[PDB]
């Protein structure tokens, strides 16, 4: 039943600008903390930014920090990520993931994920 | 008949088993909630054992991904002490993923936490009536004690925590009479950390041990009067209570930082300078369970108690532990009787199914002669709804 | 003391007859308190028959034993081929004593 | 003894959820009804949930095509509220496909229909004796209002339709004091449809928002006192309240025929020129639910509104609605305390099983904060006997 | 407070429906008991529902060949009116597999028979209590009412059979006081047959109808005063009430002996010189039931009836049925109330199943309007274990 | 107020049946405790029986191997006399694999042995609060009646039993008054030995028949007033009343060698110098069931008897059985009534299940006429768990 | 889930001495009585001792006794087997079995068994 299918991915030239949206159902973003995610082409998954039940975001990896920006729509269940100043090595494929914070038991790991899309940069 | 509350705890030498559930051995067949972080609280005529169900009977497929804590679907129920939750013999309380409970003496008090993360709303009922709210005020995870709250004198007094859950957060005591909060103060307690309190009336005063999930393996208590007047610290024995924690050695009065980073809610007897210590008996899970008594173990750091009794083995699985007080006005005595319950966790995270429950059993202290044993949950894992 | 004597030494069979093993003891035994056990070599024995005349929990219908006083007997109504073994009487009320033991194997 | 009669309705800012049974959820592995058109009615005492069942559990091959409402096996139960409808835990009401019940502070009085479509006959109980019969007389489906009945000293009030259900049908208002009908009069109401009332008592009079099940997407309302001199209209608010209904616009205090010749029970309160109007999420199908406060709504044609507060998302199934108060002898308040509860309907006619069945929640309203979030069935379909 | 009985049958036109268990629907997931030969009789605060179960659970393999009236596992139960019997909601009464049981105001008195066939022994309990025994006085089947004895003014009064059920036997009336028999006289009845009677009572005196298993298609009565003063007849209306029963023409108030060799427990009540029939709608099998109203039936010959209503439809199965009455202690008024009850069989000996069972439905007579319809069983057969 | 126990046992002819729960023939489908050892006690208002549940229900995996009777699951519960013993219908009393209760008249006494066998400790509960605490002094098996205790006055009396099972032990009186041990005596009974005594009250003074483990084939008893003032014996029939036991002959007042070194609990009601003995059919297993009453058979050894009842057959399984007596403040006479119950032992050791458990009837003595037949288990095994 | 594995067992010299132990699983000793049983090389099973469930030792063997010791360890459920002076008779094959004592039925019979540990004596 539980659902999250990410959009907005595409031919973008590099410094341009893009953004995706990660639509969840069966679930509620008030309870459960969100992620993105992006594997590179020939290299391996990489923590991009992660987003708190409580419309916090905890982490930005080093490399996109302070030109990406995560944001939430929680009334739509909508996870968004805007990407400005694209570079070549922002060429992957991407993906919503979910994970819990338990009150007793503490975080728990990403249970569930989308496809993704793929972002891909040319000239 | 509101309590007096002007008695003191009883001299005890020991603890005799109360109650055992077995709700897990009877919920393979049975109809039987999956329940988790139950608690004893009595009135003056019985004594009852309230539960936070999952939404879910135990052995279904709704019993699916139980190990979360914060779903619309948990409510707050009660049943008669020992005897297994059970949707024919239980009485609805709350809708709350977060709850406390305790009566007054002419009716049951309830609180009842749920909502957003960010905007979760205690909702307090009065005799089944809803009387008032209290918002967070932190706009993160509000959650309250998990145990029955005090009341002395008319007045139920609980403890709420509002903020991270890995640093400094906030923490208020409330004083309510008749389901209206008529004060609240704020404790200024910098660099500690106050969780999942379990309060006991003692002399006219509440005394709380609490589950210090930030730095602290040993626990921090705080004491109030009924002007809401406070003291803070952390229990200085060197048999440390909280797990995870370090092997037994020098204690602290302040914060014990060793392998102090999360906790087990659990509870604590003062007794003068004395303190019965309940703990798992495993350093690293959440195995066992044994009662301490260190005979100067509320101000000196020693290391050296007295009397151990053996609760569960180290090779059981035990959980959470609260501590209940049954009031002369029930017992008839002239003392308040000290009393505890131990919950043991079946299922996720460490067994290999696709639930999480808990059975419970509860002890109480008497001046005779007691034995030590293991009463452990029995259930025999996995179930059939893991196959 | 009470020996108790298994009369079959040895006993060779096909897979698929009744085979009839017995134990005889010196004195009568008042207490009802004799067991049968199967020991397969390179493994430790297993409990068949307790009581003298009930077969334990997941011990298959396939054997019997019944006995009175001191005769005591063991039955397989239909062997199999992991139904070769060795075959201990056991008095396990006083004085605490084992059988000799019998083998049982394929002819 | 008596109940209200001078109270008006409390202020309010908000509504603080009272209830939730997962009954559907429960109901997969434990025996429970399969029930629709659940309703809650206070005592002086306590708050108990009616419900119609099908006169089958479910998860079994008796709620085979229960999606149909008039059936000889029918029958009214209550359970207490927040409790799953069992065998085990449910009392006997009545046998009826249509009914409502409510307490005069006495005895309950329960009106239960049953019988053929031509000659229903509602037989009513006060106390369970049998007390008075009301026959049908348009020879068409008789019915009444799914939810409580309204009592102000000593006698309740209910409304029963009889008639078409595409057109013009026969309202008539009862008054019953201890479960004879003493006086009773039909609505002239040309043009107008009624049908499944919720009336709540304010100040002495009775207020009834229903269902336009004809050629109105807005709630008509008709007020009376005990006399039973009624006046009749429409919510002139722009923010319609059924459900197929347009979008939000321009309103009207006449009926509103566009998208209109369907619908669902709802409810409303009338604060002078306000109402506090309770409406799905969705203008096509009954999934969502939300509460809206339009400080002008009930004289005032406008769509602006001032407060929402949501209780169920969009994307989870709801139905039917309703209202009910909690007496000031209950409450031990000054003023009568304003309530609802929602149904949330799982099974056919939209989900690809054998059966149609409904758990509920219920919001009690309050002066302090609140949150709004959604709180939905819970339930995973389809269930074993669907494969 | 005793029922002093000076009061007459109330004036009724019509019966209203009262209860409805839907046991055999329910039990087929649920855990109801297989119970035969239910009856309702009522207390001065409730109405209870009471059966003969026979030691085993609907769709349970210890259901098979539960055919059978005389096994020492049958006892003698009840259950709230309206609720499935199930071993959760039942109050166990005594050890029977032929019973009676009805209330004098102060406490319930039972009457129980098991033993075998040549020596069965009833045992008498009050509130519970074995308190007199009455053993077989003819060495054969010892059988009692299945039905509510009657109590007027504090002594309740039951009829018991011994001896052949093809022939003459041997007929009592008893008179008992808190469960001591103080009085008993043996009926000089020659060439008739008295079984399984339906007792109420009339003006300070007990009426009852049989059942005539040996050579009547008409039923017996039997009325006496509390001096156990009888007399004894026929019904004399043209409108047989047995079943098998010849087609309806001229009747006749000594036995009808055409097509009369067996029967069917059932009732009627007499108003001055007519009677309120209840018969099965087929003439040869117990399909059907209807409500017969002879103005001139108690005494007159002819054929010719007034009013008829339908309970449930010849193509339905029923079964056995009786009469109870309500006291004015219960209901208020100022007059007896008549109410009856019928049985749904379902099961062998004419379904192709292991077991036999029975629903429950119930009326009560009202002087308002009413409706005919069908309210048959519903259970859809063979079960799972006939598989 | 207390029972006084100033009354004489009534006189008795015979025993009439008075309840049977039908435990293992409902527990195939319902969800019914794997019990054992029940017993029933009477109030002053109802009559209750208590049963030590194995903590997991019939026909369930978690009833693999529940042979043994000492484990940390067991339980001692209570359900009303009659009903089989649910967890959705019991009563928690105490955690306790060796068990006894019994009523004052104010409030219940509960006593329950848990814990090592070299440590176990009693704990003693008064209207559910543990008010003392016995040890065992010998540090062996600790054991108690498996019956009701006697108050006699406001006093309730046990005996308990502490040592070896096949040679002499430790043998202690307890008087027991509101929870308190308020006096004990040590037996000195060289050559004698007591287990699982069942006592009845009788002209002020207490009287136990026991079991005797070691080396007697007839069974022991002890006398004492409320002074704990003894006087100890065999019963000197010649019809033997243990299990196994030889067949009838001349018997003896010390004890009989004679195959005797095993036993059943048991009772007898001493009537001058006559006894009612209530023993196996087969004197070989526990099968049958009959009532002896030899008019001489307290001091003389003739084997010869007077009357026999029949309650089994000696084709039937049966088992433990054991004495209770109904106060004259409950049954309203002026005497005390003896009454008797059977344990109807189904599965393990005898029967190739993975299961034991046990199902109960129970009789009482009356004056009147009664019958002799077979009340047997009727539970056809074995079931689905064991396939 | 219940599990008895006993260790210890070795070459030893005649005139020696050796302690085997068995560690049990799932199960308490304050519960089911134990019992050391041994099997010579050639010859039949036969009952070293038997010790209680309350720690005393009810049966040593008529050839063993005197020279063995058998003790527990009730907090640590460990059961063990001290033999001193040992002879080349004692060479065999020891398993630590699991018996239970009801308090109605009596004894039951050695329901539960280890592999076991071989001991044997050279020159
Ligand atoms: C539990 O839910 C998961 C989805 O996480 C599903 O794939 C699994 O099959 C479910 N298992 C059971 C036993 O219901
Ligand atoms: C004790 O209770 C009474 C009534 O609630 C109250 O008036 C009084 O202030 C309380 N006393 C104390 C110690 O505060
Ligand atoms: C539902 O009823 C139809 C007949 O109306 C039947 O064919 C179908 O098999 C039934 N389904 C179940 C689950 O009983
Ligand atoms: C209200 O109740 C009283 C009885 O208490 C009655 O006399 C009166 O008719 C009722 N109606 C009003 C408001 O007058
Ligand atoms: C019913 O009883 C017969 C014996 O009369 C037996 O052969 C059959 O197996 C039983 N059937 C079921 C379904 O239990
Ligand atoms: C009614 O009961 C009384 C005793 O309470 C009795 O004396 C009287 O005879 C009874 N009725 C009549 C009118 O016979
Ligand atoms: C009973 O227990 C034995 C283990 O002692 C096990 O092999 C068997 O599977 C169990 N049987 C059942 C029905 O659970
Ligand atoms: C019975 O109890 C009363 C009150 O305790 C006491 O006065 C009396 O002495 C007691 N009877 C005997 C004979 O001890
Ligand atoms: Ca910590
Ligand atoms: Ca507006
Ligand atoms: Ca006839
Ligand atoms: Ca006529
Ligand atoms: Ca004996
Ligand atoms: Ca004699």
């Amino acid at each position: 039943e539980v659902q999250l299918v990410e959009s907005g991915g595409g031919l973008v030239q590099p410094g341009g600008s893009l953004r995706l949206s990660c639509a969840a159902s069966g679930f509620s973003f008030t309870t459960y903390e969100m992620n993105w995610v992006r594997q590179a082409p020939g290299k391996g998954l990489e923590w991009v930014s992660h987003i708190s039940s409580r419309g916090l975001v905890i982490y930005y990896a080093d490399s996109v920090k302070g030109r990406f920006t995560m944001s939430r729509d929680t009334a739509k269940n909508s996870l968004y990520l805007q990407m400005d100043s694209l570079t070549v090595a922002d060429t992957a494929v991407y993906y919503c993931a979910r994970h819990y914070f338990d009150r007793d038991w503490g975080y728990s790991g990403m249970d569930l994920w989308g496809q993704g899309t793929t972002v891909t940069v040319s000239s | 008949v509101t309590l007096a509350g002007n008695s003191s705890l009883c001299p005890i030498s020991g603890w005799a088993i109360y109650s055992k559930d077995n709700g897990i051995r009877i919920g393979s067949k049975g109809d039987v909630f999956v329940i988790r972080e139950p608690f004893i609280s009595c009135s003056h005529l019985e004594c009852r054992t309230f539960f936070l169900t999952q939404g879910a009977l135990l052995n279904d497929k709704h019993s699916n991904g139980t190990v979360k804590d914060r779903s619309p679907y948990r409510t707050l129920m009660s049943c008669p002490v020992g005897e297994a939750p059970s949707p024919y013999n239980s009485r609805f309380e709350s809708v709350a993923w977060s709850a406390s409970a305790c009566h007054d003496g002419i009716s049951w008090l309830t609180i009842g936490i749920s909502g957003p993360d960010n905007g979760a709303v205690a909702v307090l009922k009065y005799n089944g009536i809803i009387t008032d709210t209290i918002k967070s005020w932190r706009n993160n995870i509000l959650r309250t004690q998990e145990s029955e709250c005090a009341c002395v004198n008319g007045s139920c007094f609980t403890v709420m925590t509002d903020g991270p859950s890995n640093g400094q957060a906030s923490y208020k005591i409330f004083k309510i009479e008749k389901g209206k909060v008529v004060k609240s103060v704020e404790m200024n307690a910098p660099n500690y950390h106050y969780e999942e309190c379990s309060c006991y009336p003692d002399a006219g005063d509440i005394m709380c041990v609490c589950r210090d999930n930030w730095h602290g393996s040993n626990r921090p208590w705080v004491s109030f009067n009924q002007n809401l007047e406070y003291q803070i610290g952390y229990i200085c024995s060197g048999i440390f209570g909280d797990n995870p924690r370090p092997n037994d050695g020098t204690g602290s009065c302040s914060p014990m930082p060793s392998n102090g980073a999360y906790g087990v809610k659990g509870f604590s007897f003062k007794y003068g300078n004395g303190v019965w210590i309940g703990r798992t008996k495993s350093t690293s899970s959440r195995s066992g369970f044994e009662m301490i008594w260190d005979p100067n173990g509320w101000t000196e750091t020693d290391s050296s108690f007295s009397v151990k009794q053996d609760i569960v083995e180290i090779t059981d699985w035990s959980g959470y532990s609260g501590s209940f007080v049954q009031h002369p006005e029930l017992t008839g005595l002239d003392c308040m009787r000290p009393c505890f319950w131990v919950e043991l966790i079946r299922g996720r995270p460490k067994e290999n199914t696709i639930w999480t429950s808990g059975s419970s059993i509860s002890f109480c202290g008497v001046n005779s002669d007691t034995v030590g044993w293991s009463w452990p949950d029995g259930a025999e894992l996995p179930f059939t709804i893991d196959k | 003391e009470v020996v108790l004597t298994q009369s079959p030494g040895t006993l060779s069979l096909s897979p698929g007859e009744r085979a009839t093993l017995s134990c005889r003891a010196s004195q009568s035994l008042g207490t009802n308190y004799l067991a049968w056990y199967q020991h397969k070599p390179g493994q430790s024995p297993r409990l068949l028959i307790d009581g003298a005349s009930t077969r334990a929990i997941g011990i298959p219908d396939r054997f019997s034993a019944s006995g009175s006083g001191t005769d005591f007997t063991l039955t397989v109504s239909r062997l199999e081929p992991e139904d070769f073994a060795v075959y201990y009487c056991q008095h396990y009320g006083n004085p605490y004593t084992f059988g000799q033991g019998t083998k049982l194997e394929i002819k």
